[PDB]
């Protein structure tokens, strides 16, 4: 379509060597839209774990999203880091079935607390009919549900924004975490999810997480591939 | 209604 740079027809896909190292170049179709969310969960939650100093830099490796922007992703050579990545992969695989409502990184002072001192949450929306109509409370939903899929390049922009905001939030905005804490991954199944379906690594629970009444809330950003949407949020005592 | 909690967790002492 742009003949000032190419005689070939334009394709809704990302032409970048660095991007392809971590993410699918096409995200418009249902499977690759879902594959993108899986990679997004892995990348963003890796960034959060590292940037908040929840796990030391030994558990991570240096990656790039663009030539200008780098991040720390969990390393598959380290066994404990690998076990966490599998957690994240299992939760990500549940977006293919369409069963995952929210996955949150939950920080508490004592192990087992239902009330957190810091939460990084990623809430999902599933679309049908060409990825246009949302399937069906929360403040983000009304807006994000109406949000259109605007191409691969827009998704890359949204991903770059999220990682920059995370690195900026954790470094320049949030206070350091207390000397003692328990970090946890907790998720919420959708209503469509069968009772026999369980995400590997996650034991069932009658408790999610609760917040303080005066805890602050900041939005990191959103993602809108072809057939899915995600909303990233942070509640924190350290704000 | 239904929730899931990771079996492995991260502690700092």
């Amino acid at each position: 379509n742009n003949y000032n740079e190419s005689l070939n027809k334009s394709k809704d896909a990302i032409d970048d060597k660095t991007w392809s190292k971590l993410f699918p170049s096409i995200v418009s179709d249902p499977d690759r839209s879902s594959n993108f969310m899986i990679r997004a969960i892995y990348v963003v939650f890796s960034a959060v774990l590292r940037q908040r100093n929840i796990l030391e830099k030994e558990y991570f490796s240096k990656n790039y999203i663009t030539e200008n922007l780098s991040c720390m992703t969990l390393s598959f050579k380290n066994l404990r880091a690998h076990q966490i990545a599998q957690l994240l992969r299992a939760a990500g695989d549940a977006t293919k079935d369409g069963f995952l409502k929210e996955i949150s990184l939950v920080v508490t002072e004592h192990d087992g607390d239902v009330e957190a001192i810091e939460v990084f949450s990623m809430k999902f929306i599933y679309f049908e009919n060409g990825g246009v109509v949302a399937r069906l409370e929360d403040p983000h939903f009304a807006e994000l549900a109406q949000l259109r899929y605007e191409g691969a390049e827009s998704v890359r922009d949204q991903m770059v924004t999220i990682v920059r905001s995370v690195q900026f939030l954790c470094t320049k905005v949030l206070e350091p975490l207390p000397a003692e804490f328990t970090a946890n991954f907790r998720l919420k199944y959708t209503n469509d999810a069968p009772s026999n379906f369980r995400i590997d690594g996650f034991d069932d629970s009658s408790t999610f997480y609760t917040l303080p009444d005066g805890i602050q809330s900041v939005t990191i950003g959103h993602l809108r591939p072809g057939h899915h949407a995600a909303h990233m949020q942070c509640w924190s005592k350290s704000m | 209604a239904r929730y899931g909690v990771s079996n492995t967790s991260i502690n700092r002492k």
